[PDB]
């Protein structure tokens, strides 16, 4: 999972609690 | 702990949970899988979440949401816990 990049909606909401 | 209010209560039960107070990481946690497993995400955006006619928007009082939006998301996920 790549926050500049997620391309994927869990990549978004893991991004969301960083 | 923190205590979802009665809305936020029934969305996370709904995914399996059966407790009423939470880690603020398991709220999080179990309101993603709710969107995941319940498909609200757009396929091609996948960072849009379609809340309208759902459990979800009747919490958050929106009918989308970006996930994107750090500060906002958060923002709803308080109104709806007792902290
Ligand atoms: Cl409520």
């Amino acid at each position: 999972c790549n926050c500049k990049a997620p391309e994927t909606f869990l990549c978004y909401w893991r991004c969301l609690q960083h | 702990l923190v205590r979802p209010k009665p809305l936020l209560l029934k969305l996370l039960k709904s995914v399996g949970a059966q407790k009423d107070t939470y880690t603020m990481k398991e709220v999080l946690f179990y309101l993603g899988q709710y969107i995941m497993t319940k498909r609200l995400y757009d396929e091609k955006q996948q960072h849009i979440v379609y809340c309208s006619n759902d459990l979800l928007g009747d919490l958050f009082g929106v009918p989308s949401f970006s996930v994107k939006e750090h500060r906002k998301i958060y923002t709803m996920i308080y109104r709806n816990l007792v902290v």
